[PDB]
RNA sequence: ACAAUCUUCUCAUGAGGUGUUGAACGAAAAUUUAAAUUUAGUUUGAAAUCGAUUGGUGAAAUUUUACCACUUUGU
């Protein structure tokens, strides 16, 4: 309704749990990780001046990283204060390590030794006032396996905060802005059903249509839904694509 | 391997007691007025 | 009297070729100096190839610069043999890289002004696309 | 001779300066502009060799094309923007009416026929700033601290001070107690 | 005059750079002064006479007998031998030693340079035996210029009778 | 002279924070405009032996830019 006064939704997003499904064809160590569902959007303008490092914290109510994935905390000096935080807030399962920003930048130099703490964890969240550093201490060698640290506040340090902020950061995709007209946003997995996938769906075109794309859903080219291998099965086209990019320019 | 078998001693996972022996005596010495405080050796200085 | 040529390799971030050339001039002249760059945008290959007039100087730069401890880094100077030398391979010497930042250029020409003929070029086949992409679903 | 490490430090300067300079153009075009002083003195602490040209090309125009220069100057937005610019090889602080007759006292020295020449006698002064109602050294002394008019005509008038033997930046007062340790 | 092998390898140390290089970390690791030291426990003392759990330090091992036992224990993860030890037979075994331990060493010039380290006139060895996690890389890249520079260079030179 | 200023947060409630080693392997999609940017992912020693792309733009006094990048080379 946003996007175009209309919603083809739902059809197609159930649709898709059969058509991967159809498409199926001893090992020790196995585990539950899903293909994820790929977001495909297309704008009609390029929606980034330049490479903004950080994700987009997309509220979504139902989480893409499973809790069982294991999560690191990156915060300010001291670490003592804020390991003791952790504690008393019943995160010692989830929030494994916390690594301050001098440790951080010191005990972990060597480009292996960061790969060695990147493979060591399944997402990485920072204090919001330590995240511009990131972009260097962790190199390319984060940036670019999929590995983009949070901007997690927690900057008055209490524990119902950091309860509330670890549960907003694990219920939420994100996706890191470049400078292009098409990027992909992960909308889940196929163990979510097809209704919490269409509700992925909307909630996400609202955020992207409103702190996104600067002119919002008018904006839009076209969007499809897509997985790993799977193809870009066209969510939606814009009835006036062709005559808008024709009077815009 | 290293040469020699023998076992580890406590000692060298334990905070010295060689310095202990020191802070005590200075510490007593602190009390009896033998060495001058930290503090109270700035103000002669100046 | 023949031209040889040494290779650099594990060059430190900064040891480019302005660096090298006022450096290894010091031992002796340099005329051409080359370091290997991405296509796409730039960045040092951390591996160059340094020629010298005469073999000798050549030889005694690999003797005293091999292994060397340059910010952590055990710097590699071999000298390469002639015939594993091509004539090609020393092109675009001491070139400030034209990074041509394709970014910026993709965005001009995206933000570019385009007719109606423009757009219904770039509108082209894409209905039709669709429809190929609709008829292979 | 020069070792290679040399090279590669002064490398990593001028690419550490280059950012710097790319933080305080773009999105930063914000200087602190300090109140309450008319004018400030500016001394060139240090340079190394391949500065970078924006740099040099501000120092030549502020006259700092030496180290150890001090040079008074007038606060303003376009002078707190080059000094802002210039801030790492450029120390800045508010002068004193006592600290800037002392230097005048002791290290004041004009540009007289293109030469430096110290202002040791007033009949110099007097001929040089006939037309800026200047003929001692206690007027020139008065019309920099009050910065008049006539302050320009006398700062370009004026020598660069050479306060040869310190901190980065803006020093406030303090910087009134280095010139009692370099006059 | 003709020298034996085990007493040659001394004529040949470890390059400029690299010894420049390897002070820079033993530098990093000095022992505390006999003046700091006493600052620090008398810093304790007035903590203890008024009234009221910390880390294991970190310095360079030195001494003689301090050192063999360390290659011996095979804690020793870098052994720097003195060039110029006044009877030579004090040191003469202890690359031998080295090699036998798998313990990284070199002879560095200047057993001053040695005891200036470790504020003493004289040091005959100095021994790096486990570092902070800071400099990790640091050392490691400094046993791995040793292999190079040290090692893999001479090697076969010091199985040479010297001299003659 | 292996030393130097990479943000350990601001503004205003939202908007910001411009910064990443190289090489190799490897998807399948989208728009831009095959070439181009996005782009599932991965492997590694601050690893390396031709493959430099080679356009735009300025700024000193055409050679000079080691990112000058279109917002695009000395106040």
């Amino acid at each position: 309704e946003l996007l175009g006064s209309d919603a083809p939704l739902e059809k197609v997003c159930s649709a898709l749990l059969e058509y991967e499904s159809k498409r199926k064809s001893l090992l020790e160590d196995e585990q539950d990780d899903i293909e994820p569902v790929w977001l495909q959007l297309a704008t009609l303008k390029f929606i980034g001046n330049n490479r903004k490092l950080i994700p987009y914290k997309i509220a979504i109510k139902n989480p893409v990283i499973p809790s069982s994935s294991e999560a690191c905390l990156i915060v300010k000096d001291p670490q003592r204060v804020y390991k003791d935080l952790v504690n008393e807030a019943g995160l010692s399962k989830v929030v494994t390590r916390v690594i301050g920003l001098s440790k951080l930048k010191a005990k972990w130099n060597s480009y292996e030794q960061k790969r060695q703490l990147r493979d060591q964890f399944d997402i990485f969240l920072a204090d919001d006032r330590v995240i511009p550093m990131l972009p260097r201490i962790l190199g390319k060698t984060f940036y670019q396996k999929s590995k983009v640290p949070v901007p997690v506040k927690i900057s008055k340090g209490t524990a119902e905060q950091l309860k509330r902020e670890v549960v907003s950061a694990y219920g939420a995709t994100y996706f890191n802005s470049a400078p292009c007209s098409s990027f992909m946003i992960k909308c889940g997995h196929v163990s979510n059903t097809s209704t919490e996938l269409a509700e992925n769906v909307e909630s996400i075109l609202q955020f992207v249509s409103k702190h996104i794309v600067p002119d919002g859903a008018k904006g839009i080219a076209s969007i499809h839904l897509k997985t790993s291998q799977s193809i870009a099965i066209p969510l939606w086209n814009n009835p006036n694509l062709k005559e808008l990019i024709a009077s815009s320019r | 391997t290293p040469l020699s078998s023998a076992p580890e001693p406590k000692r060298r996972f334990a905070p010295s007691k060689h310095e202990q022996k020191r802070i005590l005596q200075l510490a007593y010495a602190i009390r009896k007025g033998r060495i001058l405080t930290s503090e109270q050796r700035a103000e002669r200085e100046r | 009297k023949k031209k040889g040529v040494l290779y650099v390799g594990r060059l430190p971030h900064g040891f480019y070729e302005k660096q090298m050339r006022m450096y290894f001039s010091q031992f002796g002249p340099v005329l051409r100096l080359r370091m290997s760059r991405n296509r796409k945008t730039g960045s040092s290959k951390h591996y160059a190839f340094i020629e010298f007039e005469s073999l000798d100087v050549a030889n005694v730069v690999a003797e005293t610069m091999h292994n060397y401890l340059l910010y952590g880094k055990l710097l590699q100077c071999k000298v390469i043999p002639e015939d594993q030398v091509h004539e090609n391979m020393f092109k675009g010497a001491d070139v400030p890289f034209k990074r041509i930042p394709h970014a910026t250029i993709a965005r001009l020409q995206h933000e570019k002004p385009l007719s109606k003929e423009k757009a219904d070029k770039l509108i082209t086949r894409h209905n039709r696309k669709l429809k190929l992409k609709k008829r292979k679903l | 001779f020069k070792r290679a490490e040399t090279f590669i430090n002064n490398y990593r300067q001028r690419e550490r300066e280059r950012i710097r300079l790319n933080r305080s153009a773009k999105n930063k075009g914000d200087i602190f502009v300090p109140d309450e002083t008319k004018l400030l003195f500016v001394i060139r602490i240090a340079g190394v060799k391949n500065m970078p040209p924006k740099i040099r090309k501000v120092l030549r125009l502020l006259r700092l094309s030496r180290i150890n220069n001090a040079v008074f100057v007038r606060n303003n937005k376009a002078v707190a923007q080059m000094l802002r610019i210039v801030e790492p090889y450029v120390m800045y602080g508010i002068p004193n009416l006592h600290s800037v007759r002392e230097l005048i006292y002791k290290r004041g020295f004009g540009k007289i026929n293109g030469q430096r020449i110290a202002l040791s006698d007033n009949a110099l002064i007097e001929e040089a700033l006939g037309k800026y109602d200047v003929i001692s050294i206690e007027d020139i002394i008065h019309e920099i601290y009050n910065v008049g008019s006539h302050f320009k005509e006398v700062t370009k008038f004026l020598w660069p001070f050479t306060l040869t033997p310190r901190k980065a930046g803006y020093c406030g007062e303090e910087i009134n107690e280095l010139i009692k340790k370099q006059v | 005059l003709k020298v034996p092998p085990a007493i040659a390898q001394f004529q040949k140390t470890l390059d400029k750079n690299t010894a420049t290089q390897v002070f820079k970390l033993l530098n990093k690791y000095r022992p505390e002064t006999a003046a700091e030291k006493k600052q620090r426990l008398v810093a304790e003392a007035e903590a203890v006479a008024n009234g009221k759990v910390s880390k294991k330090p970190y310095n360079v091992k030195y001494g003689l007998n301090h050192v063999v036992a360390l290659i011996e224990a095979k804690k020793a993860k870098l052994v720097l031998i003195a060039s110029d030890v006044d009877p030579i037979e004090l040191v003469v075994f202890l690359p031998a030693l080295c090699k036998k331990m798998g313990v990284p060493y070199a002879i560095v010039k200047n057993k001053a340079r040695l005891g200036t380290v470790i504020h003493q006139k004289t040091a005959a060895v100095l021994a790096v035996t486990e570092v902070r996690e800071e400099d990790k890389n640091e050392l490691a890249s400094i046993v791995s210029a040793v292999d190079a520079n040290f090692s893999a260079k001479y090697d076969e030179s010091r199985r040479k009778w010297g001299g003659g």
